[PDB]
C-alpha cells in the first residue's frame, strides 16, 4: 500500500481495492 | 466524520475497511 491523503476521487479508487468485490459506499454532502 | 480523517490525514487500509462491510 502507498500512503497518500485520500479525498474526492482518490478516496473512491482506494476503496475499490480495499473493499474488493464486497463493494463500498460513500457519504457525499451537497 | 470518517471522510475528514482520510482527506486531512492518511487513512490506512484498516481505516478504509469501515467504508464497506
Amino acid at each position: 500500500f502507498v500512503n497518500q491523503h485520500l479525498c474526492g476521487s482518490h478516496l473512491v479508487e482506494a476503496l475499490y481495492l480495499v473493499c474488493g468485490e464486497r463493494g463500498f459506499f460513500y457519504t457525499p454532502k451537497t | 466524520g470518517i471522510v475528514e480523517q482520510c482527506c486531512t490525514s492518511i487513512c490506512s487500509l484498516y481505516q478504509l475497511e469501515n467504508y464497506c462491510n
